[PDB]
């Protein structure tokens, strides 16, 4: 059960691959540096016509959410 | 794929365990922890 933390780690991959370029800010906490990858990356999509609005939109509020559980407790 | 994954993360963010960790390990402790595995 140090699957608490293997199940983050294959989490953070889908946010930055080995194979990316765009490296996460090392001071950065996991969740604060994929969050912010997730919101580049839904402008990115977004403009390029991979995502939709509803899609983007969903993307953007859970992320809304995410921060919430950050900055308390 | 987008959505996947930002679903698994506000998943990780809604217990108490997973949350501490996401919260409290920055990138750079992530290379020190896989020195260690």
């Amino acid at each position: 059960d140090e699957q608490m933390y293997q199940r983050c780690c294959n989490l953070f991959e889908k946010f930055f691959p080995s194979s990316s370029y765009r490296r996460p800010v090392g001071i950065s906490s996991m969740v604060e540096a994929m969050v912010s990858r997730a919101r580049i990356d839904a402008r990115i999509d977004f403009e390029s016509g991979r995502i939709k609005k509803e899609e983007f939109t969903e993307i953007m509020k859970i992320c809304s959410t995410i921060e919430e559980l950050r900055r308390q407790k | 794929g987008s959505m996947e994954r930002i679903k698994e993360l506000r998943n990780l963010m809604s217990q108490s365990r997973t949350r501490e960790i996401l919260t409290k390990t920055t990138v750079d402790h992530m290379a020190i922890i896989k020195k260690y595995t």
